[PDB]
């Protein structure tokens, strides 16, 4: 755990996709939530408690990651993609959100160069993979399927 | 609910393409998936040709016809129709055309009186 | 439904008289309050009435210049209150036994007293 | 008996009747700089971003005014924000002590004699070796004579608190929003009464904007009614129930604290201040508010048209004022540019319905009890100059006597409460629910096992 | 997000399973779950820590909503349902539960009046749904199938 | 719902096996997750709030009741088993680890009587479970399989 956490980040996207559980990994698992797990009492949690103050925060910090987390499964488990690192879907591109061969985007481009590239159609993106399950769940609802 | 109305030759002779055709009244064939041809056979009984999703045009057909039949739409005319390839004596049967509604909520089936082919 | 009175009392003439009605089991808002006045050699007299909720007096018309109805409430306890009443200027003729009352369910525009107190009573 | 199989469903638009916690929100824009404002700073949550209402055909959902936790929530969190905007205050303890007192007798007009007090006292120092004289005015109703001898009246039972100089209790709208996983369902239909099958419905994210305002008798700055003047109550024929009224057209009433006044602080410890009342520059005369007379005559004829459709149309209305034996159940009680007023209403509330200016004279107060409670007081700041409030009354909160005689009357008078009844004025059209998304249901599909 | 939340609430069964997505959505996500996500700071926060009482209802609510979603999830997990908005299972319908055909309910009762006529089959239903799916896994371990 | 918790403890890996969903029900639901999902209000809920220090000592159960929860549903995401009680995998058993036959494991021991046998190969195997995921979506993304 930790050890080579953003170490992909200046690579290219085509190697930085078989990194990928080593940043998932680290979204739930900070060094509070290793100590609010030990079989004996962490022994700190007084301090916490005698100043109600530093105790919220630390709740904060806790929820926040949860909820962080739980969106984005819940936006996967609604793309149709539920588990998965990497899962396929039925929305083309367009070619107007970026217009890149995959010769050039998955070996010279980083994520990050990405990311500031197509930042302004992720919602478009979303919308349609959104749009793209509740088709297919309509057509499963046929059984005389395709 | 529809009408289904089969037409085409009775008659067809070795190795022609057997073509007919059926008009839909009543509701729209480039939608409702599940467009039909039956074969139903003296001395061998009823058989699927295969059929037609209106929505998409792909289509399915029994895999005893695999390399023999075809099965398209006119939406315009609002009719579907089989072709049938290299046609034998041993196709002579009655043929249907007919609506298969099948989903989590509903099931039934449309059919027409169909027609019937000699083949000599 | 329990209404518990204060005790005896006794006054200087032309000296007011408080007296008060502690009021629980039911809820103290809704159902008004009564008071009535019972002299040995004359009958009862109804004095007058306050409603509990908007803290209302209304009076018999003798006592406009003499007699105040309070009520104390506590939005927190539902079930418990009070009822005061100050009467000014107490004379000889004022010698009674002063009742708290209230009225029957459903008799809120109206008075006939279903539960009843002790009776003061004064001088 | 069709041969099917349960369907599992997960987003199903299915709700619950619910109790729950909102979280307040309010709209960031002049509000967002008044800074010390109380709402401003508790209802920190940004809102009304055009925000969404959304219209649902074909349902129908029971409502009622009456047992609306909402209600009872906002006045469980409007206590417990004035309690912590004072709990930090400066505590003035060492004023109880015996003040020596006499009338204030320059250029006072008749109907203020009396009213004011000029007390002068022995007060502590932040240096705790010294005691120095110092003087304040005060009203009559904030001191009790005892054995010239003077006392505050809040010494038998509790200490009192001074309100922060800069904070400000100003009722700035604010909405109240649902917490995820549940919804507020409105109630659109005109001329609704509070309670039963409301066959109009929408949802939203948050409630209007609502102000907070705080008054017995005579419902300020709320929403009018769409159409016509409403009469709400628990039950009609109950005279031991309120009667909310809403207007369908407001009432301008104009409230003023003439008296230039002026402030002093005086230290009474070490950092620890106390506000005084100085002398009052030009002349001194009461308090009142101006209510324009031919708009309240027109506004109690909406109101009696109304009230015939529950008592009877050959029934005489007629409008008295209120009886009883304190200030706080007899007089229009409200918070103006930051003073206690308790004004008189009996020029309001005196006419008989068979089928210029009205002046209320009106008394102040600085000692304020606030809310029902017997312990805590507050001691209101002095506010230098003069207050004027301009105000829209937006309904009212009557009583009924009882029945009277066999002449067939009726008689109304302005009506206490809890000021919970403040509240169900506005919360009256909303819901909260829960949201149940799973569900199940018979389908002709089957597992395929696989 | 929120553009049409309970509109399908009047509507026909049928017609509303096909809004799922919709309220799917809006389990985990309200307002001041949206002001916790921002990049810069919220502000407001220190009010709720100055304030601790006020901070303490804040978790609460949110930390509710995430117990409730979770909850949802673990019985579409043990009932065999993982992700899906619809699923189905070899639990036969009864015909004592309701005794209705499949044209009768599809096409004229709403999502509520169907909640309110099967309420007390509810802990039935769901306690036969994972019964069916212990029996489907004892099924599994088996290499000769069915 | 715990009507036999802990009822397979001291029975057989085998028989126990069969009793997986009774545990997972209740690793999400406590007393307290149950009363503060009422209808009503609670009533409680004043006490906690006028005492801060016992809010936050009942949150912070509820929260790491969450976080554990998740935990464990996010190993068995990166491990290729989404869903399921029982999974298989590509992994082999090393024979070092424990050396036993599979008819004295199954039918001899418990499952606490495993659990202090192989407690110190614990990370080994999830290492491995790991990294047999991550090659197989490598052979995933390749169009001619295996
Ligand atoms: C909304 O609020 C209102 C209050 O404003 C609630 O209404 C009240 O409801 C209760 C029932 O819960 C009624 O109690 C019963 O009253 C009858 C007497 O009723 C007759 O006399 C009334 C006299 O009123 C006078 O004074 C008023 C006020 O100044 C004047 O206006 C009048 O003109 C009179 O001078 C009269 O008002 C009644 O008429 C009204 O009501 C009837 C319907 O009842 C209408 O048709 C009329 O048009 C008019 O509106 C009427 O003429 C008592 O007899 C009852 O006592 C019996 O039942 C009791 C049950 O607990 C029992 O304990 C008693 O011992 C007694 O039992 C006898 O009868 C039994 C029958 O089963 C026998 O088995 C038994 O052996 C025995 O013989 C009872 O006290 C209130 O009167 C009523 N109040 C008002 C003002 O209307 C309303 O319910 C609330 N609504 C909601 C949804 O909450
Ligand atoms: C029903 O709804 C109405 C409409 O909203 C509402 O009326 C309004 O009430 C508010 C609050 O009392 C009034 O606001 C005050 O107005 C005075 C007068 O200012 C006039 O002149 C200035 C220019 O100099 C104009 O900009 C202004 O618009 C006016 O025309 C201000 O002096 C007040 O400011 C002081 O008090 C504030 C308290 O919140 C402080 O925040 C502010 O900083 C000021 O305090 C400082 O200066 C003081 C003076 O030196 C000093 O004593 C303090 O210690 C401190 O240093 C304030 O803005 C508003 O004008 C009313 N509107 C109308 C049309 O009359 C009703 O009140 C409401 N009814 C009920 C029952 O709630
Ligand atoms: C409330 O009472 C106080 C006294 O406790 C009043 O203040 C006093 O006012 C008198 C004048 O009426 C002052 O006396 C005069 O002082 C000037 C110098 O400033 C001197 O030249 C005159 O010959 C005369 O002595 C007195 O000093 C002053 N005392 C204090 C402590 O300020 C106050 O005006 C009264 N207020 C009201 C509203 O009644
Ligand atoms: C940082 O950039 C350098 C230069 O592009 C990358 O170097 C490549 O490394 C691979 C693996 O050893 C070689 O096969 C390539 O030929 C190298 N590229 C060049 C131009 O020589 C380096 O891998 C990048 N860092 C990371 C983490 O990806
Ligand atoms: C402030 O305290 C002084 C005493 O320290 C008070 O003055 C005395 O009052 C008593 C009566 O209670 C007289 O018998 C003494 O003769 C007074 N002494 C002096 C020096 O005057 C004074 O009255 C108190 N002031 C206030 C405003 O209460
Ligand atoms: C609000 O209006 C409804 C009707 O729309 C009133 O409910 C009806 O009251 C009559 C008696 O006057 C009963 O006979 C009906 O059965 C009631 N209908 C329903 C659906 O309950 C309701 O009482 C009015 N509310 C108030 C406070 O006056
Ligand atoms: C309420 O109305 C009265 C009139 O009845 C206003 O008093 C007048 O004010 C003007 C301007 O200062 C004077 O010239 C008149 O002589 C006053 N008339 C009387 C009878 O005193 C009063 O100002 C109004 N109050 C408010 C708050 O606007
Ligand atoms: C309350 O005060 C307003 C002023 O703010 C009064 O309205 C003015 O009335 C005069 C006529 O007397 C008009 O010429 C002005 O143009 C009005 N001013 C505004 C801003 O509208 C109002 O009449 C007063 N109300 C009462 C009951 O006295
Ligand atoms: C309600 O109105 C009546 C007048 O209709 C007020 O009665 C007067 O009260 C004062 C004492 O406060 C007496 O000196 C008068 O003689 C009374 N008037 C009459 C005609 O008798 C009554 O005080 C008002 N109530 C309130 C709370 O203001
Ligand atoms: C509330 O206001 C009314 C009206 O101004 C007051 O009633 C008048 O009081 C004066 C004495 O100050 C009497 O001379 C009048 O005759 C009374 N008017 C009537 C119609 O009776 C009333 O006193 C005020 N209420 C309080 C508690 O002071
Ligand atoms: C309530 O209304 C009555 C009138 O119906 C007021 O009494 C009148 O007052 C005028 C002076 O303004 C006198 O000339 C009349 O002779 C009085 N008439 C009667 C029948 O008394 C009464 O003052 C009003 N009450 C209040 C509190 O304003
Ligand atoms: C209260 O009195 C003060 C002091 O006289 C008034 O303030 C003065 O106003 C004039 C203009 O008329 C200015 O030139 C002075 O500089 C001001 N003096 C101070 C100390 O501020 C004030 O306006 C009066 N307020 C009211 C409402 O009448
Ligand atoms: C009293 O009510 C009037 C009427 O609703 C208010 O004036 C309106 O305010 C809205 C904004 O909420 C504007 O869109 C309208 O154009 C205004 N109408 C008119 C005729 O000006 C008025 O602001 C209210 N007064 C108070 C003190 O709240
Ligand atoms: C509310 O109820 C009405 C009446 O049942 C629904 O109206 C149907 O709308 C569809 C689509 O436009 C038409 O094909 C049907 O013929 C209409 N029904 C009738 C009887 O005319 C309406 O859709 C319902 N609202 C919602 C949100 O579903
Ligand atoms: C506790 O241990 C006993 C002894 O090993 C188990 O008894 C077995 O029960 C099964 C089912 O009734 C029988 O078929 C076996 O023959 C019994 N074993 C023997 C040696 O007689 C008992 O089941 C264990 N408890 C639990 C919960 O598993
Ligand atoms: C959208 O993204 C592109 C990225 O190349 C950027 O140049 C453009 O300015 C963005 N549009 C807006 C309105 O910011
Ligand atoms: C007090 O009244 C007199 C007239 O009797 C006047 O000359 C003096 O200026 C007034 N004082 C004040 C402060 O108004
Ligand atoms: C002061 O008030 C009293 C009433 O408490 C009164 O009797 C006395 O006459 C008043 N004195 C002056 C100067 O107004
Ligand atoms: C309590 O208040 C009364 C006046 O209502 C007063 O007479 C009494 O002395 C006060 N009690 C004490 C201890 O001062
Ligand atoms: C108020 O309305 C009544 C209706 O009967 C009328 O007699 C009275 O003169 C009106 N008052 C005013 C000031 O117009
Ligand atoms: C069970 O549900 C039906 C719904 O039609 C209802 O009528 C019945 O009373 C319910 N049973 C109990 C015990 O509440
Ligand atoms: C590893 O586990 C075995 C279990 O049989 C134990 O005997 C051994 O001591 C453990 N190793 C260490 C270093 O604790």
């Amino acid at each position: 755990v930790f050890l080579g956490f953003l170490g992909a980040a200046g690579s290219t996207m085509g190697a930085a996709s078989m990194t990928l559980t080593v940043q998932a990994r680290n979204l739930l698992s900070g060094i509070v939530q290793q100590q609010s797990n030990l079989l004996r009492a962490p022994e700190c949690q007084q301090h916490l408690l005698k100043l109600t103050v530093w105790g919220i925060k630390q709740l904060q910090a806790r929820v926040l990651a949860v909820e962080r987390y739980l969106r984005d499964q819940q936006l996967l488990g609604i793309w149709g993609c539920s588990g998965k690192l990497i899962c396929c879907t039925n929305v083309p591109w367009n070619s107007s959100w970026s217009n890149r061969n995959l010769s050039e985007i998955w070996d010279n481009m980083t994520w990050l160069q990405w990311d500031k590239e197509i930042s302004n159609y992720t919602q478009i993106i979303y919308g349609l993979l959104e749009e793209s399950q509740n088709q297919q769940e309509k057509n499963e609802q046929d059984l005389l399927a395709l | 609910e529809v009408q289904l109305v089969e037409s085409g030759p009775g008659l067809v002779r070795p190795s022609e393409t057997l073509s007919l055709t059926c008009a839909v009244s009543g509701d729209s064939i480039s939608t409702n998936n599940g467009w039909s041809w039956i074969r139903q056979t003296p001395g061998k009984g009823l058989e699927w040709i295969g059929y037609i999703n209106g929505r998409s045009g792909s289509t399915r057909y029994n895999p005893s016809l695999q390399s023999r039949v075809t099965i398209s739409t006119d939406t315009s005319g609002n009719q579907f129709s089989l072709k049938v390839n290299s046609v034998t004596a041993a196709d002579t049967a009655k043929y249907y055309c007919a609506f298969f509604w099948s989903t989590y909520y509903k099931r039934f089936d449309v059919w027409g009186p169909g027609v019937r082919v000699t083949v000599s | 439904v329990q209404l518990i009175q204060s005790g005896p009392q006794f006054k200087t003439p032309g000296a007011s008289v408080t007296v008060s009605c502690k009021a629980s089991g039911y809820i103290f808002t809704d159902y008004l309050i009564h008071w009535v006045r019972l002299v040995p050699g004359k009958g009862l007299e109804w004095l007058g009435r306050i409603n509990t909720n908007a803290g209302l007096m209304y009076l018999s018309h003798k006592f406009e210049g003499r007699l105040i109805l309070r009520r104390v409430v506590d939005w927190r306890t539902p079930s418990l209150g009070t009822v005061n009443m100050e009467l000014r200027n107490v004379r000889s003729d004022d010698s009674a036994i002063y009742f708290c009352g209230r009225v029957v369910d459903g008799f809120n525009a109206a008075g006939p007293l279903e539960f009843w107190g002790q009776g003061s009573p004064v001088i | 008996a069709e041969n099917l199989w349960v369907t599992v469903y997960y987003g199903v638009p299915v709700w619950k009747d619910a109790e729950t916690t909102l979280f307040c929100a309010s709209d960031a824009k002049a509000y967002e700089t008044k800074k010390h404002n109380v709402w401003a700073t508790h209802c920190c949550v940004p809102t009304d971003p055009n925000p969404q209402e959304i219209h649902l055909e074909n349902v129908t959902e029971e409502f009622n005014m009456w047992k609306n936790n909402m209600v009872e929530q906002m006045h469980t969190d409007i206590i417990s924000l004035w309690d912590q905007s004072l709990k930090p205050c400066v505590k003035l303890t060492p004023l109880c002590v015996t003040l020596q007192c006499t009338n204030v007798t320059n250029n006072i007009t008749d109907d203020m004699r009396g009213e004011l007090k000029n007390c002068s006292f022995n007060m502590t120092t932040e240096l705790r070796d010294k005691k120095q004289k110092v003087y304040s005015l005060f009203y009559r109703l904030d001191v009790v004579q005892i054995n010239k001898e003077y006392r505050l009246i809040n010494c038998n039972t509790s200490a009192i608190t001074q309100a922060c100089p800069k904070v400000s209790f100003e009722p700035i709208p604010i909405h109240y929003c649902a917490p995820a996983g549940f919804a507020i369902l409105k109630c659109k239909d005109k001329k609704f009464n509070g309670t039963g099958p409301c066959p109009s419905v929408s949802t939203v994210q948050c409630t209007h904007g609502i102000k907070p305002v705080v008054s017995t008798q005579l419902l300020l700055n709320g929403s009018l009614a769409e159409e016509e003047v409403m009469i709400r109550s628990e039950n009609i024929t109950n005279n031991a129930k309120n009667i909310l009224v809403q207007f369908n057209t407001p009432v301008q009433i104009n409230c003023t604290r003439p008296n230039n006044n002026t402030r002093k602080s005086i230290r009474i410890g070490p950092g620890q201040w106390f506000y005084a009342t100085g002398d009052i520059i030009g002349d001194i005369r009461q308090a009142h508010c101006n209510v324009s007379k031919a708009t309240w005559n027109e506004t109690l004829g909406k109101v009696v048209k109304q009230l015939r459709k529950h008592f009877g149309n050959n029934t005489i209305i007629r409008f008295a004022n209120s009886s009883g034996g304190d200030l706080e159940v007899t007089t229009h009680s409200f918070n103006c540019g930051g003073e206690f007023f308790y004004c008189n209403t009996s020029g309001l509330f005196n006419s008989t319905w068979i089928s210029d200016s009205i002046t209320l004279p009106c008394r102040i107060k600085q000692i304020i009890n606030m809310w029902q409670r017997i312990g805590q007081a507050m001691y209101a700041p002095p506010i230098q100059g003069v207050i004027r409030c301009v105000s829209n009354i937006t309904g009212l909160i009557l009583t009924r006597d009882g029945g009277s005689t066999n002449s067939t009357t009726e008689t109304f008078r302005p009506g206490g409460g809890d000021m919970r009844d403040n509240w169900r004025s506005e919360l009256y059209k909303y819901k909260v629910v829960k949201i149940e998304p799973l569900g199940v249901a018979p389908t002709r599909c089957k597992r395929r096992v696989v």
